[PDB]
RNA sequence: CGCGAAGAACCUUACCUGGUCUUGACAUCCACGGAAGUUUUCAGAGAUGAGAAUGUGCCUUCGGGAACCGUGAGACAGGUGCUGCAUGGCUGUCGUCAGCUCGUGUUGUGAAAUGUUGGGUUAAGUCCCGCAACGAGCGCAACCCUUAUCCUUUGUUGCCAGCGGUCCGGCCGGGAACUCAAAGGAGACUGCCAGUGAUAAACUGGAGGAAGGUGGGGAUGACGUCAAGUCAUCAUGGCCCUUACGACCAGGGCUACACACGUGCUACAAUGGCGCAUACAAAGAGAAGCGACCUCGCGAGAGCAAGCGGACCUCAUAAAGUGCGUCGUAGUCCGGAUUGGAGUCUGCAACUCGACUCCAUGAAGUCGGAAUCGCUAGUAAUCGUGGAUCAGAAUGCCACGGUG
């Protein structure tokens, strides 16, 4: 088969040390790997009123950035399998990975 | 925000989903297009009175978690402007930097 | 308009009429309902419909029908400016 | 004028998040109220502990909750039944299993939340706020902070109409983003109202 | 304008013509920045003055553009609250601007029926010296003679 | 081979082929009369081709994304002169004298806050 | 003065009329009796008052302890009640204006001065000289984000130059070139060349370059001023209420209407209106959600139902524009207010008081007195698109591209 493997973090730093790590965890156990290519990020947009009463004018923009990653998996062997779900990640990176 | 708002706030979520999202049937399935357009229509449209004045979703107020503000509410966090701006310049809410485009 | 799969009138309304439909003309039926609407089964009737502090009647007539009860009742009193 | 928050504009540039999860719209609302249900417990359990510093990290359903204090022994008290009855009851709030560790601060006296609240305890202890000012800042700038400057504000000394004091020494400048500028807050209650204290430690760029 | 006396911005030639002054005489007609509906009433209103009344296209529109471009015209300069009514001569570049400006201004202001045809006219008025926009600037250079003690 | 080049104007984006020899311009599969209806974008993509002169002597085939229609028009004009100056490299300093080579930055200005437009502000009044 | 309000039919809701409760709608502690939940019963506008069914978790270290309910007596709860002229926090404003200060020295009996003034220069208390000053701090600039050029890496859900095939759609084989996606790197410094300048700092011009002198835009708001704004976000000193200024419910109100003002939208047309045909976007949102295809309806919509937690599916066929035809300067084939009739959808419920659709109606208005506002370039002007709030409900607000 192919298994497919989506990573979504809040940080670019973090989320691309988490694909470096299973990159390389890949075919140190013996797997073409196909990737990791960087999807667009969707960044979302907040915009509030700063003061507690009046001043409509006065205001702050906010913005959270999805960054996101993509690994395809060429070779899905016994090895590979028991090698990446048991994987040291970070606590920002979300997996979700496909069969 | 009135201690008692929020109790009617709180009252009103926990009696929703009470009933509705549950036996939202009484509308969703008799209230349709074939041959329970006779009086079993007429009667099901009669109870949904019966249930109480609350209920619905449509009461839901949806205000701030802490403060209980009624406006300036924003689904994302579920706080006001005012809570969710105090927050975000602790460092609170992850990933929440301030824009600049 | 509400749409054509049925009128609405409460339930209290709805069994208040009925109990003066066999039983007869009564004192006028205090109400709070002003968003039912007036079927054939009220006309002779006389409800007195509230309009946030008091009850005003209103004899039912056959032109009524298919109508508000709280159109019958102006909640807003207001005449002339000075 | 106005001031922006020191420490909200640089985010993301020298000065990381206090919470390290993920979510999607669906979980945010949930982890961001138990997050706050989180620190309001350990704020007011750990209030004789000097507690500067609160990070939450969730991974994948779990929490753990890093404090930072300059006073660890008490928070753990006698080794380790402390901070068990903390767990058993931070996994109570949160829902998830939870884990506590602690950091400790080697100097308490460089921490803009600890010299925040050492000031704010002085105010309600009755003593003038001249010498809780001065003697936080002479003791920062001995231990080699690049600047200070604290700043009380509200009816000082019991006076009727409200003053807005500030002390500044070293170099503290707020509008380089390279700054590492430690900025907290603290409040005062006494018998004549709320006095407000700001704290800025700057201790060096990038 | 106090500090930074800036240059200016280069346009583009007429694309029928290679003319830069009707670049900047379709720039002058257009509204809210419809420039394909102006190049069109343009090309419309020159070919009803070339073809109707004599030709040689646009050596006819710069007769017609001769006959309203000022030689001299009045600015204020404020002194002591009588500010005086000097009159100056007109750059070359504000000539043309001021000619083109007063003939569709002219032009916008008739009772006939198409925009072109309505241009067409002052063009042909122009061309012999009549009409509104040729009146416009015989009464600037009234104004300007009325003044000529001030010089 | 194919001498290549790449121009954007606005938010267009235009990939230009060169191909030596004859005077077929194909754009998006179209030629250049059924794509462009104005004949000053007309104009605008030829333009490079008269200070270099090509009577019928480079086929060019040209696709673009984005923009309109003068955004796509100067980001073909800039995609040629990017594919010529490939082609022989002794134009350049000529076409730098008719301006062709800049890439023109000029971007729509953001929409502010309290602002109407990006510039326009509401109307004032004193009281 | 389209301000809090990023969205009042009920709810919200703080106001009014009426019906009701008094340790309470919300919290801790005590005693007693009931495990919680179930689901029907008649009155009442509803809050509130009257039967059946049932659980029994858990160790009992077997008195019961732990969850949930009812009743009783108290400490107490509760207050969007008053004081922003008792406060914290937050915000407006002069003003992104170039300023505001301190240490030590010196001068003056002293308040104070000097530095910070002077000659030049700069967007800048910016820099260079001179100088009883020598230094320093908060501001300025830079560090941050985005936009404009190139290089490297990776290549799907994105791409199609060279190839084969094709049902002629990148749709298959395939390719990793190109567009693009997002990580890393390079690039602009008055660096280079003339000239002017006090052998200065700096100015004008030129080359190269994608970009030239702060490249464009954003974020960033010094000491302070106005007892400026907010006790109705929250917090808080004092005062006040405590069978009510607290609490629950139904209906009404915040939408009234002789008038005056502010901010907008649509018009008064021919650079246009209508009809048919046909091009070119960006940025977003989506699971009690976005909802295609097909069938029905003039239409708003309805039925059925695929796909999509998304560069894949959907919202979603951009409009100005262009081509052809018609109207021919009129209160009109301009304008679409008002009112009548018939509907759709959301919702317990559209009477007061929703949005939209169809048919009919077709006011004022023909460019606006005195006065007054915004804008220096991808700006103004004009044309559409999206989002937050949100069951439904934008001419407002916040964003995006086209023409220019
Ligand atoms: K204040
Ligand atoms: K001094
Ligand atoms: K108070
Ligand atoms: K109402
Ligand atoms: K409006
Ligand atoms: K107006
Ligand atoms: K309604
Ligand atoms: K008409
Ligand atoms: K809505
Ligand atoms: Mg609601
Ligand atoms: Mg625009
Ligand atoms: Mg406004
Ligand atoms: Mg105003
Ligand atoms: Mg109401
Ligand atoms: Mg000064
Ligand atoms: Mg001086
Ligand atoms: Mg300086
Ligand atoms: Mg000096
Ligand atoms: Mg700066
Ligand atoms: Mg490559
Ligand atoms: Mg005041
Ligand atoms: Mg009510
Ligand atoms: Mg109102
Ligand atoms: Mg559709
Ligand atoms: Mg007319
Ligand atoms: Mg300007
Ligand atoms: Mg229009
Ligand atoms: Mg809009």
């Amino acid at each position: 088969q192919r298994i497919r493997i989506r990573l979504k973090a809040f940080d670019h730093r973090l989320i691309d040390q988490a694909t470096a790590e299973i990159v390389e965890t890949a075919k140190r156990t013996g797997a073409q790997v196909r990737g990791p290519i960087p999807l667009p990020t969707r960044k979302e947009r907040f915009t509030v009123l700063i003061s507690p009463h009046v001043n409509k004018d006065a205001r702050d923009q906010y913005e959270i950035r999805t960054h996101l990653r993509l690994v395809d998996i060429v070779e899905p062997t016994e090895k590979t399998v028991d090698a990446l779900m048991r994987l040291d990640l970070a606590a920002g990176v979300d997996v979700q990975i496909s069969l | 925000a009135k201690q008692s708002m929020k109790a009617r706030e709180v009252k009103r979520v926990a009696l929703a989903d009470k009933y509705f999202a549950k036996r939202a049937e009484l509308k969703a399935i008799i209230s349709d297009v074939n041959a329970a357009s006779d009086e079993d229509r007429w009667n099901a449209v009669l109870k949904l009175q019966t249930l109480p004045r609350d209920s619905s979703p449509s009461r839901q107020r949806n205000r701030c978690r802490q403060t209980g503000r009624p406006h300036g509410f924003l689904r994302k966090f579920g706080l006001s402007r005012i809570k969710v701006r105090e927050a975000a310049m602790r460092g609170e809410i992850p990933g929440l930097k301030k824009a600049s485009w | 308009r509400s749409l054509k799969k049925g009128p609405f009138i409460d339930l209290h309304l709805l069994k208040k009429v009925e109990k003066a439909v066999e039983s007869g003309d009564k004192k006028p039926l205090r109400t709070w309902s002003r968003r039912s609407t007036i079927f054939p089964n009220m006309i002779g009737l006389t409800i007195a419909v509230h309009n946030g502090r008091q009850h005003v009647p209103v004899f039912v007539t056959d032109e009524m029908v298919g109508h508000k009860l709280g159109e019958f009742a102006p909640t807003r009193t207001y005449r002339g400016h000075a | 004028g106005q001031k922006v928050h020191p420490n909200g504009i640089r985010l993301g540039i020298v000065k990381p998040w206090n919470s390290t999860w993920f979510a999607n719209t669906k979980e945010f609302a949930d982890n961001l109220d138990s997050d706050f249900k989180v620190r309001q417990y350990l704020t007011k359990e750990l209030a004789k502990a000097s507690v500067s510093r609160i990070v939450i990290e969730r991974p994948a359903k779990s929490i753990r909750v890093t404090i930072h204090t300059a006073r660890p022994g008490i928070v753990i008290g006698k080794k380790g039944e402390d901070v068990e009855k903390l767990r058993k009851v931070v996994a109570d709030i949160a829902g998830v299993p939870a884990q506590i560790n602690i950091a400790e601060v080697r100097k308490p006296e460089l921490d803009a939340k600890l010299v925040a609240d050492s000031i704010t305890s002085q105010l309600e202890r009755r003593v003038m706020f001249r010498r809780a000012m001065k003697r936080a800042v002479q003791n920062a700038m001995r231990l080699g902070a690049k600047g200070i400057k604290v700043e009380v504000s509200g009816r000082l000394g019991g006076a009727e109409i409200a003053r807005t004091e500030w002390y500044r020494e070293g170099r503290v400048p707020l509008h380089t983003l390279r700054a590492d500028i430690d900025y907290n807050t603290s409040e005062a209650h006494t018998t004549y109202g709320v006095i407000g204290v700001k704290v800025w430690i700057f201790k060096g760029e990038i | 304008p106090r500090r930074r006396v800036i240059g200016q911005r280069k346009i583009l030639p007429d694309p029928k013509f290679g003319s830069e002054l009707l670049a900047k005489f379709v720039n002058i007609l257009m509204v809210d920045g419809k420039k394909s509906t102006a190049e069109s009433i343009v090309y419309s209103a020159l070919e009803t003055l070339a073809q109707r009344s004599g030709k040689s296209e646009l050596e006819a529109f710069e007769v017609a553009l001769e006959n309203v471009r000022p030689t001299v015209e009045v600015k204020s300069r404020r002194v002591g609250g009588s500010t005086y009514q000097v009159p100056v001569e007109v750059r070359p570049v504000r000539r043309n601007a001021l000619a083109m400006r007063w003939i569709v201004e002219a032009a916008r202001k008739r009772g006939d029926k198409s925009m072109a045809l309505r241009l067409a006219n002052e063009l042909s008025d122009a061309a012999e010296n009549k009409g509104t926009a040729v009146k416009k600037r015989e009464d600037v250079h009234r104004m300007a003679e009325a003044n000529k003690a001030f010089a | 081979n194919q001498y290549y080049g790449t121009g954007r104007r606005k938010s267009s984006a235009a990939r230009v082929f060169i191909k030596p020899g004859n005077g077929k311009i194909v754009i998006n599969q179209r030629s250049l009369e059924q794509y462009f209806g104005r004949e000053t974008a007309r104009m605008v993509v030829r333009q490079p081709l008269e200070l270099v002169d090509m009577v019928e002597k480079l086929d060019l085939y040209i696709t673009v994304k984005g923009g309109g229609i003068s955004g796509q028009a100067g980001a073909i004009r800039h995609g040629i002169t990017r594919a010529l100056m490939e082609y022989d490299e002794s134009l350049r300093s000529e076409l730098r004298k008719a301006g062709f080579v800049t890439r023109d930055a000029r971007q729509v200005e953001r929409k502010k806050v309290g602002l109407r437009k990006a510039r326009r502000r509401p109307q004032f009044s004193k009281r």
